């Protein structure tokens, strides 16, 4: 057997939610201690 | 064939010793001839070493099947000799006997000859070693590159 | 061990092998630690056309 | 296979040795029964030399059975050629007697044929010494950071 | 096993020579047996060389319980086959009898897989020389290691 060096490619997917969303990233240190939540306020009325 | 049966080579194999045939005005009794039918199985059980042995085709009769004599051997042609010779050379000690040279001789001779066709076909040469480059002059090998050779 | 940046998405992982000896063998771990959050879920909607009965 | 406990085991040495079959109208004594299967025994302990010597799947009785005759022996059926014809050796000198040489040849035959695939099996080479290095070209040993060999 | 006592060694040697088993009808008297136990002691002490010679865990009597037969051996199951053919061969010239020729084979294939394990544990390779340094491969790892080998 020589399985030739061409590969059948097969699936080719999109991630445009994943690319739109924003991504943050806290301090390590601090969230280690806060249990890896952070909280954050909300516009005042 | 005449000899069709493990019956059958078990009287070829007593015809051969001398002890009783179809001629004879004494006959041997059932028992011994049923016990040489277990003795003609052991020695197939050994020849063929679950796959790894003397290649026949000889077919093992099972327990549902209550006589195992009256069986249909399954050997070919060319190998009911053998089986018949080395199996009287195999129960001769059952009657204080002793095998001829003659049978001895076609004994030998005839396993030799069951063996040869195994033999030819297991004379197989390994594949390459997979540390083997399989060269530059194996243009299709190079340009799907398979520079060395798989192996196993 | 090393990273591992997934493209498309703006994400990092770790990527990570070892070694066992006694077996001769090895393993190959991908990482990826993160956690999606919706801060606002009174503007997120969702439209669901062919609601009868 | 028609032998299939240490009773047709012995029954098939006696007749071999022509001490009691019925090609000869003898029948077996019940002490001459006894003694065989110690024999066996015997003889197939020390064989399989408690797991380092020939493995043939024998099945040895224990104290809390009382009757040691009439259990299976539980060896394949490549086997019970060689078994019985070694026993008819061993079992020979009980009675001022001596196996002939057909059963001698069988009894050697068979012990090779018993311990070939064991010793096929045990046809092992050595790992690697601790003092070699694994070359530059393992792709392996490179990527798990290993250049040398382990040994042991 | 159904040997486990010295007698048992012994009766079963006799039954190996021919002299008397139990279908026998006239037996050997306990004077003899008793004879014959402690050559089986001699032979035992002469083997086992102080703990220098073959190991088998023989277990010797003692002078405070009476007969010496009666007490476990103590063999392992493989030991026992050998041990009785053996005693056989020493006790045979007491009844103006020479063993047979199968008996004196299987006592020298017994004796040699007695002590081939043994052989085995005992074939050791000697440490290093007292004068051999220890390399400088063994210099950056243990820090603390030795220059030298210790020796003895």
């Amino acid at each position: 057997t020589l399985a030739v060096d061409e590969i059948i490619e097969t699936i080719s997917a999109i991630t445009p939610m994943a690319q739109k969303a924003k991504k943050y990233t806290p301090p390590a240190a601090s969230m280690q201690r806060s249990s890896n939540t952070i909280w954050m306020p909300v516009e005042q009325e | 064939m005449q000899i069709k049966t493990k019956g059958d080579l078990v009287r070829a194999a007593l015809r051969k010793l001398g002890v009783a045939s179809d001629a004879t005005l004494t006959d041997v009794e059932p028992q011994s001839m049923q016990d040489a039918v277990d003795d003609l199985e052991a020695m197939m059980a050994e020849w063929y070493q679950d796959g790894k042995g003397i290649i026949t085709g000889y077919v093992f009769s099972d327990d549902e099947n209550p006589p195992a004599e009256g069986d249909d051997h399954g050997l070919r042609s060319s190998a009911v000799s053998a089986v018949f010779h080395n199996l009287a050379c195999r129960i001769a000690p059952d009657y204080a006997l002793e095998a001829t040279a003659k049978i001895i001789a076609t004994a030998k001779y005839g396993k030799e000859l069951l063996y040869k066709q195994t033999a030819i076909s297991r004379a197989k040469r390994a594949p390459y070693p997979s540390r083997m480059p399989t060269g530059s002059g194996n243009s299709f090998a190079n340009l799907n590159e398979w520079h060395y050779f798989p192996g196993e | 061990t090393t990273s591992f940046s997934i493209p498309d998405v703006g994400l990092n992982g770790i990527f990570a092998t070892q070694g066992d000896i006694s077996t001769l063998s090895g393993l190959c771990r991908i990482a990826l630690w993160y956690g999606v959050n919706a801060t606002r879920p009174e503007a997120i909607g969702v439209g669901l056309p062919g609601q009868t009965a």
